[PDB]
């Protein structure tokens, strides 16, 4: 089920990377350290978006590469 | 070309995927739908050997392969490789995102409704398109002929076919789908050479009998005089050298294989040769409109493209027919590709323009909106 | 050894002198200063050893540039120091890939004679462009003005 | 000339490529660690009672379930641009295979041992 | 000692003569050699070439075949047309 | 006469080597030889089937050509049937 | 070399033990395989004589000793002489020991399970090796000619064994292992020698008989021509120096000894040829693979070092064979050394950097490990 497990995934991923976030039973310094924590996650997911780019970048490269190199052989 | 965006003509068809841009003459890659895993063991290590070869690598490797062809009859029966298929036909094929295009299939008439909703689902969640389209196989072949009334039998290579249209408007009743086609006439080839000595066994094997029934076999004008003096003369043994030498000689075999298809007995099946049912299906029409279909019947698919086939068809409709009528058998020269000729025509439109199923259509009624108005 | 020739090479050429000096400890009846089959042979089983003459010729062939089949005083230096191998691996396979995957400044997939030219402007160091000549002759192989990945690897064979 | 100048020459030119790589990679980090302090909108954490941070909490919470959504699909769109990559080289080693392998350098068998042996130390270069 | 003597003279003999023997032997394998690898060269882009046309021609024959016998069959229906 | 007859023996052993080189020269240069003479054979066989080939390709060509004049003269005879 | 770790590439064979570190061209010790004891008295005293002479050693005192091979037919029959062998090829031959050593040995294809299960109980025990692998004597011989393909003929000493190999794909149903090899030409040889009135019968004099072979046989092209020429002419008696002089003059026992591989009838063999197992081998294959293997015909192994084999081979192979089909047979000039090559490259490769079978895994299985993954 390749289809049910990305769905489950994403949902996994909605429920997991946010978990069951009570933030109504957290003292004023638990709020403010909380809500540090969801901006530094911005923060890393952001991060790791353009780590991402930079890969898909560098692997559009090296495919055109691959691609000469295999037009070059034959 | 530039801006704007042009729609894939895919065909998926059984035995041959045949794609290309809409607009063109013919289709740009052409290639058998097998997936063969490999069956030995292996012993070299970092050859790089992958675990399923598709398309047209798997031809030139079949000799270490068991090639399993994803569609049976029209339907699909592994999901798994025919996405596999896909796949490959998208992205090394045609090296096009299919995120940036509408697609067109083919699909049989009469087929189960799940291997269509099923289709969609996979072009819309998976290679996530802007919008499909499904159309009869026949509608195409009838468009590719720049005729707009006429009977189209569309002999495949899974399913054969005979729709009758007029005017534009199709004869849902008068459809009649009959099973044998290419692949049960080379099993049936493949069962007669052993009557010589020739055995072919392997799956691998299938191709080369397919081969020569490709290259060697040709329908008969009349059957009993071509068995008569094939049983004579030795005018027709024509010599057929195999992949590895060991030539063969194909005697009174050329003209049995493709005989199934005027008699189905010959393969157990009961029901008539394709030269009765489409006088049956002419019949099941109205009758002011039956001598317009008799002078238009149109061929179509690979399967008859078999040598003699105009003929011995125009000689057996003559036969059932009143004798007044005409009767004229349009086979055009790009017989295989005329499915898809159709099919570029269609997409390049304007009218149609605005049948495609829209995504976010499909987003509101689910994977069922293909039997609604968007057919 | 090749490294140990380049640093050897730093040093006076009365010092080949030095080397026919040794070479007649070794085999002493030199006439020519050049090492055929013959002379190497003695010179190995002296040793102990054998090399096939094969290999010696693929070696001599190897440096050859004007074809005679022989070697200058220089070249002789340079077939001398041939005779054994230290340059293993050739540096490193992804470091120079990286390397011209940076060099290809329109991202082609190929080097062209503009970029080359552009990087060897701004290497800096002494270079004339008969040098420049003999590197491309080097490099494209095929003379269509462009480095193939397999054609960069055979350009980089045996280089540190 | 000889070929030693010609391998100067390369080294340099190695070199070079080296030097400039690593300036470039460098600029990229720091263009890179500009970017992403400029994209994120800086939190005011000062001033706002207890509803508002609920408040904002709340919509900040939902804002980073959907930016894990939109992480997620580049994430698979990255993975199948590694798989199609993956598929190209096995291609790759699929047509330029077979006869195509370097091979090491073992066949000349110990010399400068035997230098050393027949000529004391006469011999200095290994 | 003198038949020692007479043994080296007549090794030195048989000895200078085995090594020039040696150095033409390794000359013409040499040469011979770099014939060898010419003319296989040669005798490999003479089978590529027959290959090809033997292909083409193969293809043109199947071609040729087929268009003959659809005149043939034209041609048989133009007489039943008179 | 000892020392003499200590480099006799070196002598000799030197001479029975050169003679192991020479032999072993002479079966490869008689080997390769061998080689070069069954290439040359295979080029002229080669050759030969490529201008068989070629030959037949023309041939498949011209009579192709005389077809196709073949239809177009009888599609017209069948359009002015019709 | 320095830091990091190189592999030994051990290859038992049977009649020469050739060992090297991995990533050279040649093995770096080759030596005769056997282990002789004294068989007279010994009256000197002090003297400082051995209970075992082993490797190259026991072939200079051959003439007071009884020698006797440890490795019959590719399987080994007496494993306290082979545990000699292997800790004198460690120890005095390479110097290493090998508690810091990788070992990769080889072993003929179709062996007794026993014989592989003892080999890495020893390995792992007695000389306490970091990781050993065994190989089949064949994918080395064809990692050595840079193929990838082709069907290799590896015509040992001891056995004889023909394994065709596609795309990386072994084809184990058509391993075919004839166990005539170059210790039944030697005694054929020696069996022969005695028409003329030589007779060597003593195990030291098989080697006299070995030497004899090597140098004066050759392979005739016609074997009725050359019979035919050598009972008329005196064109072919070549002579040769016994180690005591009376030279011996081989008249037509010179192309008789070696014919013997193409007509095992000669020593009573049942079986075909070597010139016809290799025709049966490729026939056993898939008839798509079998213009490959034709072309890609390659010979290993020292007995295939018979001057004009390579084209008896060819002429025969070519008889046989359908007429289309090209007959290639490789015959590169480091034929004897062939599987060691194929060995150190294989062991010289990253992606089978993997593949050794750690010791920490036999301490979990026992020594059947080796038939399980790790093969
Ligand atoms: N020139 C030909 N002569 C005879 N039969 C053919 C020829 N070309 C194709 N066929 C048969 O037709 C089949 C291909 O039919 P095709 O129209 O590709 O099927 P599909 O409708 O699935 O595309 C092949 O399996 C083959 O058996
Ligand atoms: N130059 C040669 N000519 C003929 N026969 C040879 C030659 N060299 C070796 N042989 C035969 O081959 C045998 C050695 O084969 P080898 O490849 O070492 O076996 P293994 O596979 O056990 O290593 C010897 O016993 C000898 O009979
Ligand atoms: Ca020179
Ligand atoms: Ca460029
Ligand atoms: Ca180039
Ligand atoms: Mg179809
Ligand atoms: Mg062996």
């Amino acid at each position: 089920g390749k289809r049910q497990t990305e769905r489950e995934k994403k949902k996994k991923i909605l429920a997991e990377r946010r978990k069951v976030l009570a933030i109504d039973h957290l003292n004023e310094d638990q709020l403010r350290e909380k809500a540090k924590e969801l901006w530094q996650s911005i923060y890393n997911l952001e991060a790791e978006k353009f780590d991402l780019q930079e890969k898909f970048k560098q692997q559009k490269y090296e495919i055109n590469v691959l691609r000469n190199r295999i037009n070059d052989n034959q | 070309d530039d801006e704007e965006t042009t729609a894939l003509v895919c065909d998926n068809g059984s035995g041959l995927v045949k794609a290309g841009f809409a607009g063109d003459d013919a289709p740009r890659a052409v290639f058998p739908s097998i997936v063969g895993r490999p069956r030995h063991q292996g012993v070299m290590v970092g050859m790089g050997q992958k675990d399923s070869y598709v398309g047209d690598e798997a031809q030139s490797k079949r000799g270490i392969l068991t090639l399993k062809y994803p569609i049976e009859h029209g339907i699909i029966t592994n999901w798994d490789d025919m996405e596999k298929i896909w796949h490959h036909t998208f992205y090394n094929e045609l090296r096009v995102a299919p995120e940036e295009h509408p697609t067109l299939l083919t699909e049989a008439p009469l087929n189960p409704k799940a291997n269509r909703e099923k289709m969609t689902q996979i072009m819309f969640e998976t290679f996530n398109v802007p919008a499909m389209y499904v159309a009869i196989q026949a509608v195409l072949s009838l468009y590719a002929s720049g005729r707009t009334t006429g009977i189209v039998l569309d002999s495949g290579d899974g399913v054969t076919h005979n729709v009758p249209i007029y005017e534009g408007y199709a004869l849902p009743h008068a459809i009649m789908r009959l099973d044998l086609a290419g692949r049960d006439l080379t099993d049936y080839l493949m069962k007669i050479l052993t009557e010589r000595g020739y055995s072919f066994v392997t799956t691998a094997e299938r191709e080369i009998v397919r081969d020569i029934k490709e290259k060697l076999c040709y329908v008969a004008l009349d059957f009993e005089n071509e068995m008569a003096t094939a049983a004579s003369s030795s005018s027709l043994e024509k010599s057929y050298e195999l992949p590895d030498g060991q030539v063969i000689t194909i005697g009174n075999e050329r003209f049995r294989c493709p005989e199934t298809l005027f008699q189905p007995s010959f393969i157990g099946m009961e029901s008539a040769g394709i030269h009765e049912t489409t006088y049956n299906s002419i019949m099941k029409c109205d009758i002011d409109i039956r001598k317009d279909l008799y002078a238009n019947n149109v061929l179509s698919g690979g399967t008859t493209m078999y040598p003699g086939i105009a003929d011995r068809m125009q000689k057996e409709i003559t036969a059932l027919a009143p004798s007044t009528m005409k009767i004229k058998i349009i086979a055009p020269p790009e017989r295989k590709y005329s499915v898809w000729i159709g099919g570029s025509i269609l997409a390049s439109l304007s009218t149609f323009q605005q049948m495609w199923i829209s995504k976010q259509e499909y987003d509101e009624a689910g994977p069922s909106i293909v039997h609604r108005k968007c057919f | 050894d090749d490294i140990y020739k380049a640093a050897v090479e730093q040093l006076t050429e009365e010092q080949k002198n030095e080397f026919k000096a040794a070479f007649d400890i070794f085999v002493l009846g030199a006439e020519d200063g050049c090492i055929s089959t013959k002379e190497l042979g003695k010179v190995m089983r002296m040793l102990g050893q054998n090399p096939t003459p094969e290999e010696l010729q693929e070696m001599i062939d190897e440096v050859d540039e004007d074809g005679s089949g022989t070697v200058d005083f220089d070249e002789f230096l340079v077939m001398m120091v041939r005779c054994m191998k230290d340059d293993s691996k050739g540096k490193s396979e992804e470091e120079l890939s990286d390397l011209f995957r940076m060099f290809d400044k329109n991202a082609d997939g190929y080097i062209d004679l503009e970029e080359l030219k552009i990087m060897l402007q701004a290497t800096g160091e002494t270079i004339t462009e008969d040098d420049i000549e003999e590197l491309m002759k080097d490099g494209d192989k095929n003379n269509d003005g462009r480095i193939d990945y397999d054609e960069f690897l055979e350009f980089m064979k045996g280089v540190e | 000339i000889s070929a030693s100048r010609k391998l100067q020459l390369k080294t340099l030119m190695l070199q070079i490529a080296k030097q400039e790589l690593e300036r470039e990679a460098e600029e990229r980090r720091g263009e890179k660690g500009r970017a992403l302090s400029t994209r994120c909108q800086p939190l005011e954490l000062a001033g706002l009672s207890f509803a508002e941070l609920q408040d904002l909490c709340r919509q900040l919470h939902a804002r980073v379930d959907k930016v894990d959504e939109e992480r997620y699909d580049v994430e698979a769109k990255v993975t199948k641009n590694i798989t199609e990559i993956a598929d190209l080289n096995q291609k790759i080693f699929d047509l330029r295979g077979k006869f195509k392998r370097p091979t090491l350098r073992r066949v000349r068998i110990s010399a400068d041992a035997m230098m050393q042996a027949l000529l004391g130390a006469r011999a200095k270069e290994t | 000692a003198q038949k020692d003597e007479e043994k080296m003279e007549i090794q030195e003999i048989q000895l200078k003569e085995a090594k020039h023997i040696a150095e033409d032997a390794d000359r013409k394998y040499e040469e011979v050699a770099r014939k060898l690898v010419i003319i296989e060269s040669d005798l490999e882009r003479a089978e590529e070439r027959a290959e090809l046309s033997e292909g083409k021609c193969a293809e043109l024959e199947e071609e040729l075949k087929t268009v003959t016998n659809n005149l043939k069959s034209l041609e048989a229906q133009a007489e039943k047309y008179s």
